[PDB]
């Protein structure tokens, strides 16, 4: 899975 | 182009190997092969199947003596269902982590680990975000590791409320726990939590900072 990341989409 | 060994590679020793799902799995190093621009290694996996991998594709089955790794290190560490996962050292063992390594994984995940928990890739690229194949993961590691170790974050205590970004929308959202460089926040239309990085313009203090 469920993660998002490290930055914005976009 | 044949090889038994090559340095600390040798035909025979135990190794991690990454299938195509993108997990990592052990193996025995079979052979050697150098073919057309360097090297290829030829695991066979201990549960299921060979494959014919490049160096960065292989790591050691073995921790790596702590002061070995450093931030922007190429590692596979334990992703907690349960997989072995690609991924950099953002932070290496300190007081303020309780001894732990930061990873950021491939996909973009975070999480804290142990030194029993994460294996050395056998030939890194020498930029070690270059086999990153998500776009917006490898920027931001090359980013991230030339900055290094100048490392803007925001000071968020649990309980704060603040707005945090994911699939485009800016959620309401409430900081649960702080450890170390993480925030575990409570996404509070949904109710589910994320482990997300101090210093993520995913963080609207952090965004708007910037």
């Amino acid at each position: 899975k469920s993660t998002g990341g490290k930055a914005p989409r976009k | 182009g044949e090889l038994s060994k090559d340095g600390d590679l040798i035909v025979s020793m135990r190794i991690l190997g990454k299938k195509r799902t993108k997990t990592w799995h052990k193996g025995t190093l079979i052979a050697i092969q150098t073919v057309g621009p360097g090297k290829k290694y030829k695991v066979k996996f201990d549960n299921k199947g060979k494959s014919l991998l490049s160096g960065n594709h292989i790591a050691y089955d073995y921790h790596p003596p702590a002061d070995k790794l450093y931030v922007g290190s190429r590692v596979v560490a334990k992703y907690k269902q349960v997989w072995l996962y690609a991924g950099i050292v953002a932070e290496t063992p300190n007081v303020k982590n309780k001894l732990r390594f930061l990873i950021f994984f491939d996909d973009g995940y975070a999480s804290y680990v142990t030194q029993s928990e994460l294996y050395p890739i056998c030939r890194p690229l020498k930029k070690t975000w270059e086999d990153i194949e998500d776009i917006s993961c490898r920027d931001f590691i090359e980013e991230y590791v030339t900055a290094y170790p100048n490392r803007p974050m925001v000071l968020l205590k649990s309980g704060q409320l603040i707005k945090t970004e994911a699939e485009g929308t800016w959620w309401k959202s409430r900081v649960e726990e702080v450890d170390g460089s993480l925030v575990r926040i409570l996404f509070l239309d949904d109710k589910r939590c994320e482990w997300i990085y101090r210093g993520s313009t995913r963080l609207e203090p952090m965004f708007s900072m910037k």
